[PDB]
């Protein structure tokens, strides 16, 4: 009934094992993985871009005093400069501005364009793989969606494979992930109000819908210049622009252990870690009887092409006897090798022809045809390659 | 051959076509193109050949004020100065022959051509072929106004070069332009207008076929009985960013302007520092100049050479052997430092 | 878009060839700007009178012929009577659609 | 050398004989899926055709 | 600092949209994946950004700006390497047999 | 109260009125606006990229 | 929301700002003011206030 | 990929090979996209070096 096994964590290795009954005729169930987004659901802190300084211009109250007030801004800076006689290019109203002050409050505010200028300050929550099971269960060949933990119930059309437990305890993204939207730069930003002066996140922002926040940009105005009653304003250098200066590369391209990144639902684009188990409780589609299936026999497996090798390559020829033709199993009686085909069709007394791929030297492989296994050969001189994309080693 | 200017220019007069950078972040059907650069005259004779006749009045001949650009919406025969080859710079105005402008121009990677005379208010189409020459001679300058050298090099041809170049057109004009459409329901009421216009439709010999007058075309209306002005009256260039939907694989050949020959040039003559030659020592106080190849070569010895394309007032360390040092730098003559008491 | 300025109607007599024009948007009504007239009767089917200002409507009543006159495009309806109680319209079949307004009341 | 460029063949009748012109820089590609939506209609009758 | 708080509120332009820009994807040079090694001899272009990742493995992260063609150390082994150089798909660095 | 378009991306700001917007009216700054290009290649691929 | 130009243009009789580099180094209320710059670009179609 | 790309023992010859990588590309979508990006200057290599 229930075939519980393992499988790889890279894509493309379509596992094929004959689950048969004790006398119930063998049925070749198999499956390969399809894209498996690990999806770190993390807890976001501050999402502000380093905004613009909403600064108030200097009231040079000439002939009078000046009364600066409370800021009400996170860059609330009130520069009073008494003795401000800003005789400009038309003139101050009080020319002797000795009893005249040049004061002004200010407030560094966020970007209004922070609907692209933002980052989830993701503290490390959980995650789980994203499975599209390209199964060939007998000849039911489908792809099934799932979450990639060992807790889902993998129900697909009669076949319940709970996708296996956590075979790979990696995370692509660390415990502090500055997810500046299209890029989780793996950067521990400070607290919501953990602000460094002009640092990555100096524009403190509490909630992205919320208004208040911290702020550490050095909003230092000056009491103004000689005749031009200057706004002496000087903030810190822009941490939106500084964080853009420290805008990193594709961190998934640097996330080792075979990592690919994945945006907003921030998943593992080819998160090449671990091995995917599969508890395939199969339904009863393949149980043939003691006169039920094709009556195969005489498994004369010969590796008629040589196993070096690359992708599969071991040229299996199993001249096999039968009551009639069939689709015999190819399910491996060599667990070191990767035999390419699963339900191999058969005219009777003829050669089951496949490729099987593994690094055998002066063993060969026993091969699992529809009834039993037979010892195809190997090669004792190595292969002839230098570079290829990827395969079944 | 190609040795006659007038008809070989004005047979297939220029066609403003789809340049992929005409505007801010998109291209258009730009009036002036920039096809291919002929640059082998070593004084930087960049002869850009594009979709306008380089120096041609629109009625054909060398109109001094007329730069001839043409579209099926008609010939913009406009002023000469409204083209600017903004090669990271202003216009590097040398001349223009045939379908090309040949410019000695300053360095810059993001080159542009701008068109303003009767083809548009302006049109700017750029090319990345960065005009940094690295000329002849060892030195680090391009020195015309002093006669520091007359360096032998490529004089890119500015004469009446009729037949070394061949402006071609094979698979004659293929591009999308169907602007002669008119309004109808089922028998389409089109007029005369747009271009060399045929129809490509599901009915009619003018609804799917040549419209050359006013028509009510049947079996193909607006909505799915299209039309098209194909490039005719010339074998226009190759049109790049164009189609071979003009499938008339044929021949149109014409001249191209001024291939290069031999010629002298102005150059930076050799600036030497003061060589501290002493009784067992050689040093050189090379002053700073343009960043010049100093070549302190082994003079007859094992020639492990001091090379440098250097712009620093440094020391040229002259270890003078019995063989002597071969010290020549920056397009000045050499020096045979025989070192003896 | 652009509206032919409306004369007060297409006031017709028995034989009163109502040159119901609309003061066209750029100039005289044409055929590629499509500015022609219609004699539109009631019951929700507006019937073309002179389409594109150079020829009649296709199969209309005995009056309809298009014209472009003055600064306007419209239709002359000659052989018109009082059973055409409708709008006298001048509007454009202007190569992005046939679009008339109501015009005047003919 | 210098590379001349031919017009991308406006594939009416769908396909066509993409033909190797006997040049060492004579390389052709019959770019299929070829729905060139130019402004004057397809030489290609269908879009995929 | 006019002492009368009396203001005018007008709009601002330019709502941001993802414009599709003509990216940098040029032809890469000859892959000298040695019989026990890897290298990629690349050409020059506009100032490029190549990427090495320790692909499959311990993450040796590398990258670069580009102004002259160079042979990059492809981590040659069956255990893969992670390449991705200037606006194209990567290279899974695997030596064959 | 704005003007929106590209420029040579750099550090030397200036804006000019001409037809009575100055004899030449060039109000400037040290206007640091860097290139910061999307993509590893440091060019701006205008007409085909 | 500012989708009509009319009143927002009908209000603004503007003034020249104090500019300490218009010419050589000359400074005065230049009639075209340069208030700020704005980064609205992936590439930098910059929008100066 | 280097100097000696257009190979010709007939160097004044019309019978002459190449060794160059004229990389033609798939077409750009709605307008003509001519993806011929060849290999770089072998003359540009030999004179650039």
């Amino acid at each position: 009934y229930e075939h519980t096994a393992t499988i790889p964590n890279v894509v493309g290795f379509p596992y094929k094992a004959h689950i048969e009954r004790n006398g119930f005729s063998p049925m070749t169930l198999q499956l390969e993985v399809v894209e498996t987004s690990w999806e770190p659901t993390l807890n976001l802190e501050y999402i502000t871009c380093e905004y613009k300084t909403v600064v108030p211009s200097p009231f040079i109250k000439c002939c009078g005093t000046s009364e600066c007030s409370s800021k009400e801004q996170p860059d609330y800076q009130c520069k009073v400069y008494t003795g401000v006689y800003p005789f400009m290019w038309g003139g101050a109203y009080c020319f002797c501005d000795s009893e005249n002050t040049q004061l002004s409050e200010a407030y560094v505010d966020r970007s209004d364009v922070c609907k692209h200028d933002h980052a989830s300050a993701y503290k490390a929550h959980t995650a789980s793989l994203k499975a599209t099971i390209r199964i060939s269960y007998g000849t039911i060949n489908q792809t099934t969606e799932a979450f990639v933990n060992g807790e889902h119930a993998v129900n697909v059309g009669g076949s319940k494979f709970i996708f296996g437990p956590i075979s790979t305890a990696w995370s692509p993204f660390d415990n502090k992930i500055v997810v500046y939207k299209d890029d989780v730069y793996n950067q521990d930003f400070p607290p919501y109000g953990s602000g460094q002066p002009g640092r990555f996140g100096d524009i403190q922002s509490r909630t992205v819908e919320s208004k208040d926040l911290y702020a550490n940009t050095a909003l230092k105005l000056s009491r103004p210049s000689p005749g031009v009653v200057h706004v002496p304003y000087t903030p810190t250098p822009s941490g939106f622009k500084y964080w853009l200066k420290e805008k990193g590369s594709s961190l998934n391209t640097k996330a080792p252990f075979g990592c690919k990144i994945k945006t907003n639902p921030v998943r593992a684009m080819d998160c090449a870690v671990g091995s995917i188990p599969v508890s395939m409780d199969i339904p009863d589609s393949a149980f043939t009887r003691v006169v039920d299936a094709p009556a195969v026999t005489d498994l004369s497996c010969q590796v008629v092409v040589c196993t070096h090798s690359s992708d599969f390559g071991g040229v299996a020829t199993l001249s096999y006897k039968t009551d009639k033709p069939g689709k015999c199993a190819v399910h491996s009686h060599s667990n070191v090798a990767t035999l390419q085909e699963a339900t191999v069709d058969v005219k009777e007394d003829g050669k089951v022809t496949v490729h099987f791929s593994t690094a055998s030297a002066s063993p060969a492989f026993k091969v699992s045809v529809c009834d039993a296994k037979t010892t195809c050969t190997a090669a004792c001189e190595p292969p002839k390659d230098h570079i290829v994309p990827y395969g079944a080693s | 051959s190609v040795t006659e200017h007038f008809n070989v220019y004005k047979a297939t007069r220029p066609y403003l076509a789809y340049c992929a950078d005409c505007g801010d972040g998109y291209f258009c059907y730009s009036p002036v193109a920039i096809e291919k650069i002929r640059d082998e005259a070593p004084d930087g004779m960049l002869k850009i050949q594009v979709s306008a006749q380089i120096g041609l009045d629109k009625a054909g001949t060398h109109a001094h004020t007329k730069i001839r650009y043409m579209a099926g919406h008609d010939v913009q025969e406009s002023k000469r100065d409204s083209l600017r080859v903004y090669t990271s710079a202003a216009c590097s105005i040398h001349g223009t022959m045939g379908h090309f402008i040949v410019a000695h121009c300053p360095p810059g990677d993001y080159l542009k051509v701008s068109f303003e005379d009767a083809d548009s208010h302006v049109k700017a189409c750029k090319v990345q072929y960065k005009h940094d020459p690295l000329p002849v001679g060892r030195e680090k300058f391009v020195v015309r106004p002093h006669f520091g050298v007359e360096l032998p090099c490529t004089s890119y041809q500015l004469t009446t070069a009729p037949t070394d170049e061949e402006i071609d057109m094979h698979t004659p004009p293929d591009i999308p332009d169907r602007t002669l459409l008119s309004q109808t329901a089922g028998n389409v009421k089109i007029t005369a207008g747009g271009r060399t216009i045929r129809y490509n439709c599901t009915c009619g010999r003018d609804n799917v076929g040549t419209t050359s007058t006013d028509k009510t075309i049947n079996t193909c209306k607006i909505d799915q009985c299209h039309a098209a002005v194909t490039s005719h009256d010339k074998w226009q260039f190759t049109s790049p960013f164009v189609p071979r939907a003009d499938q008339t694989a044929r021949r149109g050949k014409v001249h191209v302007p001024f291939p290069l020959t031999n010629v002298t040039c102005r150059v930076p003559l050799a600036r030497a520092p003061d060589v501290t030659y002493g009784k067992k020592e050689v040093t050189l106080r090379l002053h700073p100049d343009h960043p010049t190849l100093f070549s302190y070569r082994s003079l007859g010895a094992e020639p492990h050479p001091y090379e440098e394309w250097v712009d620093k007032f440094s020391e040229r360390i002259i270890p003078v052997t019995e063989e002597g040092i071969e010290y020549q730098w920056g397009n000045n003559p050499p020096v045979r430092l025989w070192a003896q008491l | 878009q652009a509206v032919v300025t409306q004369e007060s109607a297409l006031t017709t007599s028995p034989g009163e060839t109502v040159t119901l024009t609309c003061r066209s948007n750029i100039g005289a009504v044409t055929s590629s700007n499509c500015a022609n007239w219609v004699q539109e009767k009631p019951d929700h089917f507006f019937t073309g009178l002179i389409g594109d200002t150079n020829n009649r409507r296709s199969g209309v009543p005995a009056r309809f012929s298009g014209s472009l006159i003055g600064d306007k495009a419209a239709l002359t309806i000659t052989g018109a009577q009082t059973e055409d109680e409708a709008i006298y319209f001048c509007a454009l079949w202007y190569n992005n659609l046939w679009v008339f307004g109501g015009g005047t009341k003919l």
